[PDB]
């Protein structure tokens, strides 16, 4: 059984488990069909690309317009530029608005 | 804005243009750098450096046979083209660049979680070269034979003895 | 390693610009239902230097959290935040006890690290005598396991790899107590 | 990253020598960047329509699926 | 075996001194590298071990009983190609010195042999890309080994072009269904049969029909044949398509397991196209080798529909089909390669030029064969009747197969059009057969003492002298033979295909 | 299909070989001097220049001896290899075989020797070792490793079969013998 | 970090490098998308089961 | 591709036409017509057509042949035979 | 756009214009590969990337060979 | 790891290369403060290609043999073997022996290639001229 979906650091990467259980299901000989195996399918296409899970996002989000809910107070705050992830927006005690470093570590 | 999509637009109106074989010689090194920095800017530096470690030796070479082979023909030929007609082309083709059509895929956006399980931390190289040593060793043996044919090939194509 | 991913802070703002990279704050706190715990406060180079003391006082916390870990069967962040906070209260314990016992010795070393690029080989002397006050009154020694006590490299009498800069305080500090200690 | 450091200069040699047909080229470059920034929706409208007279599921149409479902649902409890 | 005996012959060919005989006596070294290499095969591979299937090199290669038999039938036939090029096929010398001029070309075969029966075995997309290469560089690499032929370059040239292009459509094939799934085994990505898009692997058959010629690409493969000297049209024209179509068929036997209809459709329409072209195609030509090319497009469109049909029927008739095939198609260009001894000499209208690659390159060129060797011309009537589906010649039973895996799976119109076919091109291979006889009672007392084969001399007058060398007349003799002969041991060769298995087991 | 026991699913380099029966060799020659010999017949056959015999040149027949060489050892290699798997009739092979290994077990050490390799890589060379030898005549691969994925069960090996009572070898557990994996993940599950 | 998750600009806008037999289906051919989008209405309607 | 597209009243017509631009006794050419007595040139005014007619056709009469040459019907025999198209280069052909 | 086959006016009208095309054409599946193998952290595919690369530069080198003997064809008078 | 310090610097590049070809033209006395010969555009003697004083055929668009054509194509099969070992290198202790014996390997096949240059002498320069020495000879009566 040749390796797949190998991580950046040469082991398992995020989805490899889900690869894993799908052949063990499918080469075990206690079934019958490979229906068993089916929603294990899923989960590992899941994994990869999370096309449901993007999906229930985007009904989210348009259930949110149709009753008039803001975006920008149900959602999660963000910010843009990396260079403004200020000690104010971290919540620091003595945060400050100024610039943070990101030139050279 | 995205300085990318500018960078193809001028590159697909040259492409459009283009007349002699010099200026193809150009577009391919008018595409791989562009290549290059979106690699090396979005997805993979590796790769990004690879690209340029091998196309241009290939890009080198075949511009030297170029030399041994213009012919005259399409400096003075002429033609036609009209400019309504270029820009016509590349309006119509710059509307559609959505190469998928789930929506979801590509409007919603993702993030990973690290984990700090990776202790052993080495670059991407490493384990390509891990792998490719290891389990895909007879891919890399494969591609040697290949490169040594490659080898004979261009002999007993080229040389007249 | 300078991969991009979509898990941390990438390069560039060339990157975030190409990817639209929204760095996205949750303003909830863990449920009520969950019980509290203060995390570590420590940064990058008091937890190198910390880093072998707290595996010599943690080592049945650490392992029993691991071991958590392989057992969950992929519920793994969920079964075991009784067993991390095990964790974290440990290592916590740690740092505070070097703050009150080995205060001076011990931000000496990870000055050094600082210093230094966080090179272990680069901080012997400042790390010798940090070794020496946590051992006398932790009763902890750093330990690298699966080889001879006697071939760990921190122990190494003339190490081929040395710092080109010497670090001021460290040879200072390391003078005073050869003096003082070793008569 | 070759690109940054040539694109002033193939720019700058693109109005020099085609002014008109880079003019034309820029000015369009900058109107769409106007329809993504401003949100006039022009592109995203071509889009919907494309996905409408090929056959793909529109953004309308996973919608009214939503909605054939609420309804749906709703009676099956009431 | 291959691999290491082909280090030595590269190395040994570059050491000694350039001659006509030590290249001669370099690819009998060659005929006895692949005789080891098939006794080294049969000791080792038997249809009942490898009925289950086996993986080899971490899983990138799988070898079956029907994989197993479509390499040893290579083996085979690339065993009689290589007796063309390591003995006389004529005997003269300003004929046969052609194939010993070129030292490299006993290398390129064996690069070539090694691609073919790899191609088969791939079970990883990595690994069919590469391999896939292999097989295509080799070929253009033999399509311009005669570099000073400016045909036989121009042919590779357009070779490259059309393959590249191809294998561009088999890498974008594979790289999509990476992207879909992640995985790169075939046996991994078996497990998501049912999930992928399964016209990304019509994509990826795209690209392989156009590396056999198939319609609407048609037409590179026929200009290729008739512009490359008959030694090289031999070889390129019959060994692609023994390792593509098995491996197209054990493509299909893997898609036919979601039973997508609408992919069978498309494969439908192109078998019906390309029947209409390679039987219309022919009609009017007056080169032997393009006829011959369109006689390639029709049979592969034949068994395409065993291909397409792909069930237990369709193992036997495509295993059939594709061995009596090639020996149809070896025997065929062994006799125009030694008929070449019968043509005229001047001593003109429409300024016909002949060149030393191709003496004989028009159909007219084949007259009064039947005075000239009645023993080959009744041969050559033989493979061609065969072609036809003369019964009980070989051919009829490759067509009688075909139908019947054809029509079990409800394909009548292909099965009603490719008979159609067949009775469409029985025209232009009837004028090959009017061409090689009917004018001999109008001819038999003429005095032709211009011949080529006139030309050479006689040892004593005493002696008997034989006019075809030894080892092509055998072959000949051999096949021909097989071709008329086997109705006698047809019901013990259809029992051993009933034994090749696909995954079948029960 | 006359099926025999398996001995070894990827049998190593030097056992192959020293398994070899006098036949084994006596076609390791046929193969050698085969070659060259095919070069003869070809030429009594048919003359490669004009009508009349004449002896291929000295070199031509070295480089078939070495060609035959090769060839001969790899149908001896084959030929030896179908014993190991019980495709071929192996019962000379077994009773040597558990010669070998019981005489091991008993010194403690293991069957198939310590390997330099870790364990994935004992792992992935019987991945990419095994089942080679069907592809042997196109290409050559061999096991040369001490790796422990050979298809068998070492309590096998536990059970005395008739003409194995003279041994009297005293088998320890398979948790007491050096380098085996069951006797080798003792302090940590993923180090051995 | 989220971040959108799209294929390279000089892949969908190159006048070239975009054409291919796949990238053609994946754009112009709904054959793909009308099976993935079953299996995301299976999500909402296998709520109540 | 490489082979002539002549026919013999078309090198006659664009023959007629070209000794045509001269200034000939009569502007009734034939085959049969000849140089000397009914178009009226001396040795000059006979190169300078033989070297029109040769940019006409590209075609390069032999210093035997123009040296001998009387009718006009020998100058249409002669393009006939003799004219081929000019190579191409690599591209033009095979694209 | 595509489907009425515009990239056919974007290729040159020189053998060696399709050369570049077939080369820029084989890119477009590498930085496809390149873009699914980072996205999923998967080191199969960037093997499968870097196999791509090599054996493209291949093909440009067997194809250019064919396309030099093919000049020399011509200029065969070589009476110098 | 952060590269925007990197990016300050190739935007630098960019446009510092920018300032020379400005910079000279900007400082350059126009041409009617000079002799005043006209733009540079109609000076057809001064923009003509340099050919020592004499004009000669205009071949710019002809062909030009290229007598290292066989090296050139062979520097690509080659390029491609030096960039192969650049995974090895990365690398080497995590393969071990295995992946150095793989490394030898990887090198064995290609020496073959090495071998095969040499001995067909296919690295030489491709000369038009021979230079070969007559026998002068007398048939005598
Ligand atoms: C061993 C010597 C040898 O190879 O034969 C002498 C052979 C003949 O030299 P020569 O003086 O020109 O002989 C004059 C005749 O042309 C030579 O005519 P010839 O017919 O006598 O020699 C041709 C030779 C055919 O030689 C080969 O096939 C070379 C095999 C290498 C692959 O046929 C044989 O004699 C076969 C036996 C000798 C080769 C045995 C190789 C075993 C595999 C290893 O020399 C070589 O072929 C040298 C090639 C290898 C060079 C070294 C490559 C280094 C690779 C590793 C580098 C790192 C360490
Ligand atoms: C189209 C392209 C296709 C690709 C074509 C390219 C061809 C590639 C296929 C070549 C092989 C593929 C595998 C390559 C990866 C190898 C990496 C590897 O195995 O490293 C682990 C291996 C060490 O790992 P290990 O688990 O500790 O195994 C120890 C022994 O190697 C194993 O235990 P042992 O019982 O063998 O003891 C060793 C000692 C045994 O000597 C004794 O003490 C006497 C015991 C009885 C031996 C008497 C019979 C000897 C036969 C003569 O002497 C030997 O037997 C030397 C072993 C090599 C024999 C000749 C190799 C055949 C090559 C043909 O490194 C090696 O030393 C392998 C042997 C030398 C490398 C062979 C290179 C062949 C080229
Ligand atoms: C440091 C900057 C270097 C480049 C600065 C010069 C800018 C010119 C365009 C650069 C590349 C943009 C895209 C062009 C692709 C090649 C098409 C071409 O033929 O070159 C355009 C150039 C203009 O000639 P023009 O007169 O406008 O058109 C012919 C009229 N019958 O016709 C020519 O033949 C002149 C070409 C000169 C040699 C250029 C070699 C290519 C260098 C590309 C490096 C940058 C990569 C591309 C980045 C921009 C992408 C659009
Ligand atoms: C040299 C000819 C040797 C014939 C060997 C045919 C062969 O490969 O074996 C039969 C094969 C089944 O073999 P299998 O059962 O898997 O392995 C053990 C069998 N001993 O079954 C097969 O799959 C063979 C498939 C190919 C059969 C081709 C038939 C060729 C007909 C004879 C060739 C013409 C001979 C001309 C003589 C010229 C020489 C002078
Ligand atoms: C070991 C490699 C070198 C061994 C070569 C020994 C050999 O081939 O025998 C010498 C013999 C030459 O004899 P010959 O050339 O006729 O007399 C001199 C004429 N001036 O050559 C011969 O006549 C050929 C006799 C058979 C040669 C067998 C050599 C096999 C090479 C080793 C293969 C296994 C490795
Ligand atoms: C071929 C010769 C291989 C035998 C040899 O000389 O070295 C084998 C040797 C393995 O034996 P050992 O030292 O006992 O390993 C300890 C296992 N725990 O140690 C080794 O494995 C050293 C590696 C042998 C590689 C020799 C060079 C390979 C030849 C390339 C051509
Ligand atoms: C480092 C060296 C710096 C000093 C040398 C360059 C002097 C630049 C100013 C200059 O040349 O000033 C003279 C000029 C105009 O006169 P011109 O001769 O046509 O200038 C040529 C300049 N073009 C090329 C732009 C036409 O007047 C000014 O616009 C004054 C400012």
């Amino acid at each position: 059984a040749p390796l797949q979906q190998v991580g950046r650091h040469g082991g398992p990467n995020k989805c490899f488990g889900e690869f894993q259980r799908v052949v063990e299901c499918m080469t075990n000989a206690k079934h019958d069909s490979y229906e068993p195996c089916n929603n294990l399918k899923n989960d590992y296409l899941e994994c990869r690309k999370h096309k449901v899970e993007r999906y229930k996002a985007f009904l989210m989000q348009k259930h949110a317009e149709e009753l008039g809910k803001d975006p920008e107070e149900i959602g999660a705050p963000f910010v843009r530029k990396r260079r403004f992830l200020t000690s104010k927006t971290l919540g620091l005690v003595d945060g400050d608005d100024y610039e943070i470093g990101v030139e050279k570590i | 804005m995205n300085l990318e999509i500018l960078d193809l637009s001028i590159l697909g109106f040259y492409s459009l243009i283009s007349s002699n074989s010099f200026e193809s010689i150009a577009i391919l090194v008018a595409t791989i750098m562009p290549v290059i920095t979106e690699l090396w800017y979005n997805y993979s530096q590796l790769f990004a450096l690879l690209y340029t470690l091998i196309y241009v030796g290939a890009v080198v070479i075949l511009f030297v046979f170029i030399l041994s082979v213009i012919n005259e023909k399409e400096e003075y030929e002429y033609e036609y083209s009209g400019l309504f007609i270029l820009i016509l082309v590349l309006l119509l083709d710059d509307l559609d660049d959505n190469e998928s059509n789930d929506n979801d895929y590509n409007n919603v956006y993702i993030t990973d979680y690290a984990d700090w399980f990776n202790n052993y931390n080495e670059s991407d190289l490493s384990v390509i070269g891990n792998l490719l040593f290891t389990e895909y060793a007879l891919l890399l043996l494969i591609i040697s034979f290949i490169l040594l044919m490659s080898i004979i090939g261009l002999i007993l194509i080229v040389k007249k003895d | 390693s300078s991969t991009h991913t979509n898990d941390s802070l990438n390069s560039s703002n060339y990157v975030d610009k190409l990817k639209d990279t929204h760095f996205v704050f949750e303003n909830d706190k863990l449920p009520s239902e969950i019980p509290d715990v203060e995390e570590v406060g420590a940064t990058t180079a008091p937890l190198l230097s910390a880093a072998y003391f707290i595996g010599a006082k943690c080592q049945d916390y650490n392992d029993d959290f691991m071991l958590c870990q392989k057992e969950a069967k992929g519920n793994g962040p969920i079964d075991c935040l009784k067993e991390g906070r095990r964790v974290t209260r440990c290592a916590s314990g740690v740092l505070k006890d070097l703050n009150t016992h080995c205060s001076d010795e011990f931000r000496l070393h990870w000055q050094c690290l600082s210093f230094s690029n966080l090179e272990y080989k680069n901080c012997r002397k400042a790390e010798s005598l940090l070794n020496k006050c946590v051992f006398e009154k932790m009763n902890l020694v750093k330990k690298i396991p699966g080889i001879p006590e006697d071939r760990q490299i921190h122990l190494k009498q003339n190490p081929v790899l040395k710092p080109v800069a010497l670090h001021q305080d460290s040879e200072v500090a390391f003078k005073k107590a050869q003096n003082e200690n070793s008569i | 990253p070759y690109l940054v450091a040539f694109r002033p200069a193939v720019l700058v040699f693109f109005f020099i020598r085609q002014p008109i047909g880079a003019g034309l080229l820029a000015g369009g470059f900058l109107f769409w960047q106007a329809d993504r920034h401003f949100n006039f929706g022009i592109r995203d409208n071509i889009h919907n329509f494309k996905q409408t007279i090929l056959g793909f599921p529109t953004q309308a149409s996973k919608w009214e699926t939503f909605k054939q479902v609420d309804a749906q649902k709703r009676a099956q409890l009431v | 075996m291959l691999f290491t005996s082909l280090l030595l012959i590269i190395v040994y060919g570059s050491l000694v001194n350039k001659s006509h005989l030590l290249t001669k006596l370099i690819n009998r070294l060659g005929l006895i590298i692949i005789i080891y290499t098939l006794l080294i095969h049969l000791n080792i591979n038997t249809l009942e071990n490898l009925s289950i299937g086996i993986n080899m090199f971490n899983n990138l290669l799988l070898i079956n009983s029907f994989n197993n038999t479509i390499i040893e039938l290579i083996l085979i036939i690339c065993i009689l190609y290589v007796l063309l090029i390591s003995f006389n096929i004529t005997g003269l010398s300003i004929i046969d010195n052609l194939n010993y001029s070129k030292r490299t070309f006993i290398v390129i075969v064996l690069f070539n042999i090694i691609g073919l029966t790899l191609l088969p075995l791939v079970n990883d997309i990595m690994i069919l890309f590469i391999i896939i290469e292999l097989q295509s560089y080799s070929l253009y690499l033999l399509t311009a080994i005669f570099n000073e032929s400016h045909n036989s370059t121009k042919s590779a040239l357009y070779y490259f072009i059309v393959g590249s292009i191809a294998s561009f459509i088999i890498l974008d094939a594979t790289v999509s269904i990476y992207d879909d799934l992640g995985l790169t085994n075939i046996q991994y990505i078996l497990m998501y049969i049912d999930k992928l898009e399964i016209f990304d692997l019509l994509c990826l058959l795209f690209g392989l029909f156009i590396k056999i010629g198939l319609a609407p690409f048609y037409s590179y493969s026929i200009t290729i044949y008739s512009l490359s000297p008959t030694i090289i049209t031999n070889y390129i024209s019959l060994m692609p398509k023994l390792s593509i179509l098995t491996l197209i068929y054990i493509i299909m036997h893997y898609i036919n397991i979601v039973n997508n209809t609408d992919l069978n459709y498309v494969i439908s329409f192109l078998i019906l196209i390309s029947m209409f072209i390679g039987s219309f195609g022919g009609l009017n030509v007056i080169r032997i080798k393009t006829l011959l090319a369109y006689s390639s497009l029709l049979n592969v469109s034949y068994m395409l529909l065993a291909i397409l049909s792909n069930s237990n029927e369709s193992i036997i008739a495509y295993i059939y089909y594709i061995i009596q095939y090639s020996l149809t198609h070896i025997n065929i260009f062994s006799i125009i390669l030694v008929i070449s001894i019968y043509l005229p000499i001047m001593n003109n209208m429409l300024n016909v030029m002949i060149t030393k690659y191709s003496p004989i390159e028009y159909i007219n060129q084949l007259k009064n064969l039947f005075i000239n060797n009645i023993f080959i011309a009744i041969a050559l009537c033989i493979s061609i009747f065969s072609l036809i589906g003369i019964p009980p010649l070989t051919g009829f039973y490759g067509k009688y197969l075909v139908l019947i895996s054809g029509l079990n799976n409800g394909y009548v119109l292909l099965s009603i059009v490719l008979i159609i076919a067949s009775s469409i091109s029985t025209v232009y291979y009837a004028t090959i057969l009017k061409v090689l006889s009917f004018d001999t009672l109008s001819f038999k007392d003429i005095i032709s003492n211009n011949l080529i084969i006139n030309t050479s001399p006689e040892n004593n007058n005493n002696e008997i002298k034989p006019e075809i060398s030894n080892v092509i007349s055998y072959v000949i003799s051999s096949l021909t033979l097989i071709i008329l002969l086997i109705i006698i041991q047809y019901e013990n060769i259809v029992k051993g295909a009933y034994l090749v298995l696909l995954y079948n087991w029960v | 299909m006359e099926t025999y026991e398996l001995i070894d699913s990827d049998p190593k380099f030097s056992r192959v070989v020293r398994y070899f029966r006098p036949s084994d060799y006596l076609t390791w020659a046929l193969g050698t001097i085969g070659a060259p010999g095919l070069m003869v017949l070809f030429e009594k056959i048919e003359p490669a220049k004009g009508n009349t015999f004449k002896m291929p040149p000295p070199s031509i027949m070295r480089i078939a001896t070495t060609i035959g060489f090769f060839g001969g050892f790899y149908y001896a290699y084959t030929s030896s290899t179908k014993r190991f798997w019980g495709y071929s009739e192996n019962a000379k092979e077994v009773a040597k075989d558990r010669y070998e290994v019981k005489k091991a077990l008993s010194e403690k050490k293991s069957p198939y020797g310590s390997s330099l390799l870790n364990p994935y890589q004992q792992d992935m060379s019987a991945r990419n070792s095994t089942n080679s030898q069907l592809l042997l005549a196109i290409f050559p691969w061999f096991n040369v490793a001490n790796h422990q994925s050979h298809g068998i069960d070492l309590r096998k090996y536990y059970e005395v079969r008739d003409g194995e009572e003279n041994w009297n070898f005293t088998l320890p557990p398979l948790d007491q013998v050096k380098d085996l994996d069951v006797a080798q993940y003792k302090e940590y599950s993923n180090y051995p | 970090p989220y971040s959108n998750t799209r294929r390279p600009w000089v892949l969908r806008r190159h006048i070239i490098m975009k054409n291919s037999p796949t990238k053609w289906a994946r754009k112009y051919s709904s054959r793909r998308d009308e099976r993935e989008q079953e299996i995301k209405d299976d999500y909402i309607r296998g709520m109540g089961e | 591709q490489s082979a002539s597209t002549l026919t013999k009243e078309d090198v006659l017509t664009r023959s007629v036409s070209v000794l045509r631009g001269f200034e000939v006794k009569t502007k009734d050419i034939d085959l049969q017509t000849t140089f000397v007595q009914d178009l009226g040139m001396d040795s000059l005014d006979l190169n300078d057509a033989l070297v029109a007619l040769e940019e006409e056709f590209d075609v390069v009469f032999d210093d035997k042949t123009a040296n001998e040459i009387k009718t006009v019907g020998e100058v249409v025999d002669f393009v006939l035979a003799n004219y081929l198209p000019t190579e191409q280069s690599i591209n033009h052909t095979i694209r | 756009m595509d489907l009425i086959l515009l990239m056919l006016v974007a290729v040159g009208l020189n053998i060696i214009d399709i050369y570049i095309m077939i080369e820029i054409l084989i890119m477009g599946c590498t930085v496809n590969t390149i873009y699914s193998a980072s996205l999923d952290n998967d080191m199969i595919g960037l093997i499968y990337s870097l196999i791509q690369i090599i054996i493209a530069g291949v093909e440009s080198a067997i194809g250019l060979s064919i396309l030099v003997n093919y000049n020399r064809i011509r200029n065969s008078e070589e009476i110098e | 790891m952060l590269q925007d310090l990197f990016n300050n610097y190739v935007i630098l590049v960019g446009i510092l290369g920018l300032i020379f070809l400005g910079v000279n033209y900007f400082i350059v006395e126009s041409p009617r403060m000079d002799e005043n010969n006209g733009n540079i555009s109609d000076y057809i003697e001064k923009s003509g290609p340099f050919e020592c004083g004499f004009s000669s055929f205009e071949q710019s668009h002809n062909p030009i043999p290229i007598a290292f054509i066989l090296v050139a194509l062979l520097f690509l099969p080659f390029d491609l073997e030096v960039s192969s070992m650049l995974p090895y290198i990365v690398s080497i202790y995590s393969v071990g022996i295995y992946g150095l014996i793989i490394f030898i390997l990887f090198l064995l096949i290609l020496i073959v290639g090495f071998i095969y240059e040499f001995n067909t002498k296919s690295l030489s320069i491709t000369t038009i001229l021979h230079k070969k020495n007559k026998a002068l000879v007398k048939n005598l009566y």
